């Protein structure tokens, strides 16, 4: 447990300082970042997961299965690594919140964070844009006729709300985003709440828009 | 193609 | 439908011994 | 060997062998 | 029946349904039921019987029809096999048809055939020749013909409906969905799985039987092709393939007894099949994640099918890999997928899958390298069972409440006082009913018990786990559904393992015999919402009056309100369940009357009670307008009937100063509804009655383990058994109503529960000292009763069985003495009705026994030369039944009676009943092919007078018979049972050399049961004492063994047959390991030791090695019949390692085989400790099995043997040098602690060595408390 | 009376569901607790309501669902306070659902680190599943007494208590993985444990005797298989506070 506990400890520093952030967050390093999601996954399986039971209720196929990955993890967050929640029970208290801050870190990942940001229903709804980056996984932001959607607004709210922001970029492309649902009355109380969340997410202390 | 029986007899069927 | 009504007979009393 | 110490029930002292 | 089989030629397919169903019903419903069926099938076969002339097509399928509901009714003059076979063979030929509406007909007729085989045609198809020992067609080679004398007809079968439908004769090629419809490649799928479950072997068939031309055709097509449909497109064809599978898994490891590789090795070489039972598994693993819901409901089905026998066999891994895999259908939009997992997970025996969870270690890793247990037990009570308590379909969660009750018994937990291991638990079960004893020996409510229950401890602690889960999840219930499913889950447990009697599984806490959650379920009847759901409402008032109930013998005193409880904190929860009973029951009472609403029952002010009003208004108005007269299910009978129920249970607590300011109110509310439902209102009649007259209960209260249930329990119950052998009412007048009303309702109605309960109403009546005469004004009750007998008699009064006892008893009472204006009937009289119904009636266990069961208990009991006379035309109307065990019990009774009373008579009449019964016995005339049977008859022999038995000449002529045949399990069974009830009498009143001295003088020849007189009597074709008499036994045990081995499971015998001849010989061996391990029967016991070594007397006689070779057979099916066979070995001094070795696995899983295992090293180590002047058997043990005994070290003749290796140097020195050749396997803690605990007594001139062990080998570890252990028996030997 | 009391249910599970909604389905950095707040004070009207009713097991439920709630939303220290008021409320008439309150609470305070007071707690429950189950206990209570022996034991072995704060029932309970003089084996198990889970814990008190760290680290690995995840947590605490000792400033 103290092994662990020393590997994640490491993990979670490492993607909190911006100098060893931004050796990862870079092409040179994608198989490395690949290993971190892999291994990340793999640990939290191997120790949280039953057999028979599931964590939930062109490109190298490692690159997919890293956003498929993280994308599950991020869900995990509400669920699985919820600390106390009657899902967490098979986790031990230690892995918790090292298990929580390298989800959010590594889902900020440019590798990643365009697939994590959308709302697994708007897959399902057959949304299927071509994406191209650096690393070939760089999606859109999401169409603001899929916003309209109370559930896929909850969950994109969520989503913005647990990664943050990791470019003024991106913080002008959720503020555009978000004042496009404004211009029904519960869609208008969510968003007046989501634009309120991401101004005062501005307000935090070490480094602007970093939850993590 | 062809049949055998005990109480029916033997039958032919067109293939 | 009963027999106490079907052959026009009057039913009986309950007493003790 | 060892034995418990009486001033603490998780301390152990060693005694001649 | 000529008036609707003329309409089977009509065009309408719903009018020859109806004449289909309307003709097989009208035989179903005949006095002739038989012969209308052979009439029926001789008309139905006349019309298609001359197959040549081209029948109408209608006509056709109205015939196909009729068959297919007649053949259920066929399942059991009679239907001959000629004739069914007929029905098989006109079935196959129509499967050749041109229109395929025909082939459906055809196909549907033959799955009944194969669902629901007439038990003549299930001996024709499996049999090796049986048949011959009496758009167009796509068959394109020889397979073979349904007359064939080489293979059984189902070989046949298969690969017609496989070469029609779907193979093509070419290897791995689907039969195109054009050529045939996907309903029929459905259909012929399943009737091929309908064949597999007779004969597995069918499926192991190469197509054709003669090949193909080899320029087409390159390879030879297997029958198991039929496996590719398992990823064909249609949902239906894809299930019937995993049906398919698992019927196939199933039968392979039935008809082989778990011997696969055996089995499937001679199917191999026969037809040259690669194939592998593992390759159906991957096909069930896939389908289970089918798309289609349809697809996965048959997979779940498919794994309901086999995942038990899995378990049991080598592939019990794969066993454990279907139960995981199954779990994830928990999450299914499917209702009919979630209550086939609920149903599925119902059949599993935990203690097997504990055994099989404790044996593995990298399945506990699943497909990702998992840390921790698999906790499948765990997982399947609280995250599939418990939690589908809270599904929001009622149908889930009522299949989730059986399923909880069906796992309370099959539930294993570690630190059982009952079972250490799982082994043990497997082990208990198994022995629990092959080795169960030979024995026999103002009405309270239910609910109710005043006896000290001799409860199981692992049964009250599974029951006190199932509890508590269901009471958190009822506490902790966020969800209305949850509630419901929990209360639903509680009322059921609650009369599947009955409060009062499981009192310590049912202990919360609150009276320190238990009131369980009573507060909890009271809480729930006062909430403003839960009442209203009726169901639900319904099992609170069931479960709450059952846990009030059980507090009674320890609640029960000898304040003014409830005088009768002592224990006054269950006043309020008495008082709260008893005036909200008469406030619902005022509810129904207004709403039956249709009078508005508008003291205890009293509801007009309470605004909880006026929305439960509503409801049930709403309830019964649509009740007053549908005729639904069968349906149980209705909300607002059903409701009526569990208040008046429970408030019928409460009554047993209350006294005249509860009730006697209240009674008006309650006859008053009962007189409204007694017309809904009469019987529960009739119910509470005779306990408001019982409260009145101070009849009812508030007025008239004053470390096991292998050794142990394998063999010594059941011996010492045995061996204890043989020796004890040889030892103010002003208020009756409320009640004329509805006492008249009951009277009234008994003279119009058909409802034989009703009627039943009218006479014990009259019958307590007459107990309670009512004047009869005055009643029944005119004797006109009595006189309709009277009139009810000439229906009876006749066969015309329908469900009469349910009326007779009682009717019996009301007569019986209503004769004593001269009370009133005349005496009403005399026992004369009851005796002539009751020889009326044993003349010429329906059969006698059902009519003329419940007769003769009161007047018998009343005569010889309760009840002189009038008397005396009566009672001996009783025991001659008896000894004209006693060949049924029932009357037998009644003659235990007249036995007992007459021994207290006179000497003489009993002598007398014990001499008559056993010159009956013994030559009964001899001709097998006696029913006693069953355990209750035997036991009554193994019984009236130690009741008898001794002087009866005394010359044993007539016992040993009724025991040295032959059968009339050995041709039928029947005829077997009562042979060998008449054989052991006489074998009890000889082993425990009479003596060895009066036995043999009487067989000598009677000339009894050994071959009385040769081989060649069972061989020719199971075709059907009718010099010491002591080797004489352990001949006979020894042939016995040969012909239970063969049988038990070789009958096949379902076409032989039935499942109470195969379970009776288990009983059969458990209580023959048990008799043999008393013959010789008492010492009373010395020169029996030399006899059978010499039998033991014989050659057969050539061909004559059974050998050793023979009865070994089937008894080896039986190890990994019949694991508490080997270890009594074991036992009988040692007691013969059978010591040979060709049966030890093997017994033992002795190096150079499968649960059974770790049964014998384990129970054959602990019998050979109870030898040895008898055995200790030899020297090779005590070696042997240790250098082959040192592991085995200091696993085993904690059963008492292990530790005797390990006790014996202590006081012996040589012995000692071989034990250490075992230990150091194995110590790398007893590194585990628990091991390397048994292998110190055995250490610590090692004689002393060994001390060197094992110290050299202690700091070679066993000190440096990081188990501290080990390493401790060592260290101080370290200093204890150089002290030494 | 009981109408109020449902309704007023169904007002607090409202501001409940709304405090869900923010605080863990939308994740909200502006979520402070003005629906929390609403929620606690309806339901103290309300638990004021069924005992005045005069009805304890019903004012339990409403604790165990603020509970429930204050857990989930990440305030244990809460949450432990509510469960032991709905234990107490449960103990005069419901033993068992009062012992499955306190081991919620114990639970919830081993969440807050405060072990200390998840001692106590778990000292409460071995003794009333012994008063109210019983020297074998029934197949429900047995199930708790296993729980909080193990529990209890750890939590020993990280505190350690000094001997003005080993009470009988800790020093009783410990000498059954200890040894009494130099020659003796240590004690042998009632059948309360698995023979394996008793020797390892057996094993593990005898190596914090004698200072045996790496016999600490071999036992942690082969005792999680048999652990639950809270006694995996409790037993990675005692290898923790072994190695680099709290209350040093380093």
């Amino acid at each position: 447990s103290l092994d662990l506990q020393a590997g994640l400890d490491c993990c979670c520093l490492a993607l909190q300082l911006p100098g060893l952030w931004s050796v990862v967050s870079s092409t040179e390093f994608v198989t490395h970042a690949c290993s971190l999601i892999h291994c990340v996954h793999f640990i939290l399986e191997a120790v949280a997961v039953q057999p028979g039971e599931q964590l939930l209720s062109q490109n190298p196929k490692y690159i997919t299965a890293a956003c498929e990955m993280v994308a599950e993890m991020v869900e995990s967050l509400q669920s699985v690594l919820a600390l106390g929640h009657k899902r967490n029970s098979g986790v031990p208290a230690f892995l918790t919140p090292l298990l929580r801050n390298i989800i959010i870190s590594l889902a900020r990942l440019p590798l990643v964070n365009s697939y994590t940001r959308v709302p697994p229903l708007v897959w399902k709804l057959g949304w299927s844009p071509k994406p191209g980056g650096d690393f070939g996984t760089a999606f859109p932001e999401i169409p603001v006729e899929f916003l309209q959607e109370k559930e896929v607004f909850k969950e994109f709210i969520y989503r913005i709300n647990t990664l943050g922001w990791t470019s003024r970029t991106q913080f002008e492309e959720t503020w555009a985003t978000l004042l496009g649902v404004l211009v029904r009355t519960q869609i208008n109380v969510l968003a007046v709440q989501a634009i309120t969340s991401l101004v005062l997410s501005a307000m935090t202390v070490p480094v602007a828009g970093n939850p993590a | 193609y062809t049949a055998r029986y005990l109480t029916l007899g033997t039958l032919h069927y067109k293939c | 439908x009963d027999i106490w009504c079907e052959t026009n007979k009057q039913t009986g009393i309950l007493v003790l011994c | 060997y060892l034995i418990r110490s009486s001033f603490n029930w998780f301390v152990f002292v060693e005694v001649p062998c | 029946l000529k008036a609707f089989i003329a309409n089977l030629k009509s065009s309408s397919p719903t009018i020859r349904r109806t004449a289909a169903g309307s003709a097989v019903s009208i035989c179903q419903h005949s006095r002739r039921t038989q012969y209308f069926y052979s009439w029926l099938l001789n008309v139905l076969l006349g019309l298609l019987v001359p197959v040549e002339d081209e029948h109408s097509t209608l006509l056709i399928l109205g015939v196909l029809l009729t068959l297919r509901y007649l053949v259920p009714l066929l399942q059991q003059v009679s239907p001959s096999a000629e004739q069914l076979v007929q029905v098989y063979e006109l079935t196959l030929h129509h499967t050749q048809h041109q229109d395929h509406n025909v082939v459906t007909g055809a196909l549907e007729l033959l799955q009944q055939l194969f669902r629901t085989p007439p038990p003549e045609l299930l001996q024709t198809l499996t049999a090796v020749g049986g048949i011959g020992q009496l758009k167009p067609c796509r068959i394109k080679g020889d397979i073979g013909q349904s007359t064939d004398d080489d293979s059984a007809p189902l070989v046949h079968c298969v690969r017609l409906l496989s070469a029609s439908f779907l193979l093509t004769g070419g290897k791995n090629v689907l039969v195109p969905d054009r050529d045939v419809r996907v309903s029929v490649k459905a259909l012929a799928l399943s009737c091929v799985g309908a064949a597999v479950a007779l004969h597995p072997e069918s499926f192991f068939s190469k197509l054709y039987k003669v090949p193909l031309d080899t320029t087409e055709y390159p390879e030879e097509q297997y029958v198991s092709d039929i496996l590719n449909y398992i990823d064909h497109g249609d949902p239906q064809v894809r299930g019937a393939t995993a049906i398919l599978c698992g019927t196939l898994i199933c039968s392979i490891l039935s008809r082989s007894r778990f011997h696969v590789g055996d089995w499937m090795g001679t199917i191999r070489t026969l037809t040259g099949n690669t194939f592998s039972l593992a390759d159906c598994i991957p096909l069930l693993r896939k389908t289970l994640k089918d798309e289609s819901s349809v697809t996965c409901k048959l997979a779940c089905t498919a794994v309901r099918n086999c995942v038990m026998s899995l378990c049991s066999s080598s592939y019990s891994e794969l066993g454990l890999q279907l139960i995981i895999d199954v779990l994830t259908l928990r999450n299914s939009s499917y209702w009919l997928v979630r209550t086939e997992l609920l149903e599925t997970l119902a059949e599993i025996d935990f203690r097997l899958v504990s055994f099989l969870e404790a044996k593995a270690e990298n399945l506990h890793r699943g497909a990702h390298h998992y840390t921790g247990l698999l906790k499948l037990q765990e997982r399947v009570l609280n995250n599939v069972v418990i939690h589908l308590l809270g599904d929001e379909d009622p149908r889930v969660r009522h299949v989730a409440a059986a399923s909880l009750i069906r796992l309370v018994p099959k539930l294993f937990y570690k630190c059982d006082q009952g079972q250490a291991d799982p082994v043990v638990a497997v082990a208990r079960d198994q022995s629990s009913v092959y080795l169960k004893l030979l024995m026999h020996e103002t009405r309270i409510y239910r609910g109710y018990n005043l006896l000290p229950s001799i409860t199981d401890v692992t049964m009250e602690n599974n029951l006190s786990r199932v509890i508590a889960a269901v009471s958190h999840e009822l506490i902790t219930s966020t969800t209305r559904a949850l509630t419901f499913g929990c209360c639903e889950a509680l009322c059921l447990l609650s009369t599947a393992f009955p409060v009062c009697i499981w009192s310590l599984g049912w202990h919360c806490g609150p009276p320190l015999c238990t009131v369980g959650m009573a507060t909890m379920i009271l809480t729930l009847l006062s909430s403003a919402w839960f009442p209203l759901d009726l169901s639900a409402h319904q099992d609170a008032l069931i479960l709450a009056g059952n846990l009030l109930a059980a507090s009674a013998p320890k609640s029960l005193r000898s304040e003014e309100v409830w005088p009768a409880l002592g224990d006054r904190a269950l006043v309020p929860m008495v008082e709260q369940l008893f005036s909200h009973l008469l406030k619902v029951i005022n509810i129904c009472a207004h709403v039956l009357d249709d009078v508005a609403p508008g003291s205890l029952g009293s509801f007009y002010h309470l605004p909880s009670y006026l929305k439960l009003h509503d409801v049930l208004k709403a309830t019964h108005a649509n009740y007053k307008v549908t005729l639904d007269l069968q349906n149980s299910t209705e909300k607002f009978g059903g409701f009526l009937r569990s208040a008046l129920d429970v408030l019928s249970q409460i009554l047993e607590l209350a006294t005249l100063q509860d009730i006697g300011k209240c009674v008006e109110e309650i006859l008053g509310y009962l007189k409204s509804c007694f017309s809904r439902e009469p019987m529960m209102a009739t119910v509470c009649v005779q306990q408001l009655l019982k409260t009145l007259f101070g009849t009812n209960l508030a007025s008239q209260f004053d470390r096991p383990g292998l050794y142990h249930y394998c063999f010594m329990a059941p011996y010492t119950h045995f061996t204890q058994a043989l020796a004890d052998a040889s030892l103010i009412h002003n208020h009756i007048r409320l009640f004329e109503p509805l006492v008249i009303k009951a009277l009234k309702q008994y003279t119009t109605t058909t409802c034989v529960q009703l009627q039943k309960q009218v006479l014990d109403l009259l019958a307590q009546l007459v107990q309670l000292r009512v004047n009869y005469c005055l009643l029944d004004s005119d004797q006109v009750f009595i006189g309709f009763v009277l009139k009810q007998f000439e229906y009876i008699e006749v066969g015309q009064f329908r469900e009469s069985e349910a009326i007779i006892p009682n009717i019996f008893f009301f007569l019986v009472l209503l004769s004593y003495e001269r009370y009133h204006s005349k005496q009403i009937i005399g026992i004369p009289k009851i005796i002539q009705l009751c020889d009326g119904i044993m003349a010429s009636g329906r059969k006698a266990v059902t009519h003329a026994i419940p007769a003769l069961q009161p007047i018998v208990h009343d005569l010889f009991v309760l009840r002189g030369k009038e008397l005396e006379t009566q009672k001996e035309v009783v025991v001659s109307m008896l000894l004209r039944l006693i060949q049924y065990h029932q009357v037998l019990e009644m003659f235990i009774l007249v036995l007992q009676q007459c021994h207290k009373e006179n000497e003489d008579k009993w002598k007398r009449l014990s001499r008559q009943i056993a010159d009956i019964i013994l030559p009964m016995l001899a001709k097998q005339q006696m029913h006693i092919d069953s355990h209750e049977a035997l036991g009554v008859l193994n019984t009236l022999f130690e009741i008898l007078a001794p002087s009866s038995l005394r010359p044993v000449d007539m016992l040993l002529r009724s025991m040295f018979v032959t059968p009339n045949t050995m041709a039928s399990v029947s005829t077997v069974q009562l042979w060998i049972s008449g054989i052991l009830a006489i074998l009890r009498v000889l082993i425990s009143q009479s003596t060895e050399d009066i036995v043999l001295s009487r067989i000598q003088e009677l000339s009894f020849s050994p071959y009385l049961i040769s081989c060649t007189v069972i061989n020719r009597l199971r075709d059907g074709d009718s010099n010491l004492p002591e080797e004489t008499f352990s001949r006979f036994l020894l042939q016995l045990v040969g012909i239970l063994l063969e049988d038990i081995v070789t009958k096949q499971l379902k076409v032989e015998m039935s499942e109470q047959q195969h379970t009776f001849y288990c009983q059969e010989l458990g209580t023959l061996l048990m008799c043999l390991i008393h013959i010789f391990k008492s010492g009373m029967f010395r020169r029996i016991t030399a006899a059978a030791t010499r039998l033991f070594r014989s050659d057969g007397c050539g061909g004559s006689f059974y050998t050793l090695d023979s009865l070994n070779l089937r008894a080896r057979s039986m190890i990994t099916t019949h694991p508490a019949l080997v270890l009594l066979w074991c036992q009988i070995l040692l007691l013969v001094n059978h010591t040979d390692y060709r049966w030890w070795a093997e017994v033992q696995q002795t190096p150079k899983g499968m649960c059974n085989r770790e049964i014998v295992r384990r129970g054959a090293l602990i019998l050979f180590c109870d030898y040895v400790c008898q055995n200790l002047h030899d020297s090779e058997h005590l070696t042997w043990l240790i250098v082959n099995h040192i592991q085995d005994l200091i696993s085993l070290s904690h059963e008492p003749p292990v530790q005797d043997f390990i006790s014996a290796v202590h006081r012996n140097s040589a012995a000692s020195g071989l034990f250490i040098q075992a230990i150091q050749s194995r110590c790398e396997n007893l590194s585990t803690p628990t091991m390397l602690k048994k292998t110190l605990q055995c250490l610590e007594g090692i004689h002393l001139s060994q001390s060197g060595a094992v110290l050299t062990l202690y700091v070679d080998r066993l000190l440096c570890t990081p188990f501290r408390v080990l390493a401790r252990m060592v260290d101080i028996l370290a200093c204890r030997r150089v002290e030494m | 009376g009981p109408g109020e009391a449902l309704a007023l249910t169904e007002a607090a599970r409202l501001f409940l569901r709304q405090e869900r909604d923010a605080r863990q389905r939308l994740v909200c950095p502006a979520a402070y607790g003005e629906p929390l707040q609403a929620a606690a004070s309806a339901l103290g009207a309300a638990v004021r309501l069924h005992l005045e009713l005069g009805q304890p097991a019903a004012a339990a439920a409403l604790c165990l669902e603020l509970a429930a709630a204050l857990r989930d939303l990440g305030q244990p220290a809460a949450a432990a306070g509510h469960f032991q008021r709905a234990a107490q409320l449960q103990l005069p008439q419901l033993p068992l659902a009062a012992l499955q309150a306190l081991g919620e609470a114990a639970s919830c305070q081993l969440l807050a680190r405060d072990y200390t007071g998840a001692l106590a707690v778990f000292t409460r429950m071995q003794r009333l599943a012994r008063e109210h189950g019983s020297p074998a206990a029934l197949g429900a209570f047995s199930d708790v007494l296993v729980r909080c022996e193990v529990s209890r034991v750890l939590l020993l072995l990280l505190l350690q208590p000094p001997p003005a704060k080993l009470l009988p029932e800790h020093a009783q309970t410990l000498e059954k993985y200890s040894w009494e003089a130099f020659d003796s084996h240590g004690q042998e198990s009632s059948g309360q444990l698995p023979e394996e889970l008793f020797l390892l814990l057996q094993s593990l008190v005898m190596a914090t005797h004698e200072k045996d760290t790496e016999a600490i680290k071999s036992l942690q690995v082969e005792m999680w298989p048999l652990l639950t995840a809270e006694q995996n947590h409790l037993l990675h605490l005692v290898l923790q506070e072994t190695i680099s000792p709290s209350g040093q400033g380093v």
